[PDB]
């Protein structure tokens, strides 16, 4: 545990680029977070609004 | 209406433009898919009702 | 300007697809204007058909 301040650093860093990356996976209300899913099921008009 | 018949669709290729462009319809409407789209895609099953 | 039957009325639209969307007449994604429709059954059907 004696260089605690260094590695809370290396967490810190590594928790945010984590969550920043789980962040694709959520919706935001769309039909799906997959944006592929979005293009292939939808036409223009109503992709764009998803 | 009370009792209506579910038919499972499956092992199959379809044709949902023949189906869309059809004459024979006086309504279609689409919901989470765009019909214009249907002919690209595949299902685990499909179930008409 | 044009004649069609009083189903295609809906195809008149932008984003629209069927055959008179797609083999006839298409509008813009985009399009800026209005569309404007009247029956004419008083002068464009005839007896025995037109």
């Amino acid at each position: 545990s004696a260089l605690g301040k260094l590695q809370d650093v290396v967490n810190q860093n590594a928790q945010a680029l984590n969550t920043l990356v789980k962040q694709l996976s959520s919706n935001f209300g769309a039909i799906s977070s997959v944006l592929n899913d979005i293009l292939s099921r939808l036409d223009k008009v109503e992709a764009e609004v998803q | 209406v009370y009792a209506w018949n579910r038919k499972r669709i499956s092992n199959c290729v379809a044709d949902y433009s023949v189906l869309y462009n059809s004459a024979s319809f006086s309504t279609f409407k689409c919901y989470g898919v765009s019909p214009t789209k249907l002919n690209d895609l595949c299902f685990t099953n499909v179930y008409a009702d | 300007s044009f004649v069609i039957r009083g189903d295609e009325v809906r195809q008149i639209a932008p984003g629209q697809t069927g055959k008179i969307a797609d083999y006839n007449y298409k509008l813009p994604d985009d399009f800026t204007g209005c569309v404007i429709a009247w029956n004419s059954n008083n002068l464009d059907s005839k007896v025995g058909g037109n």
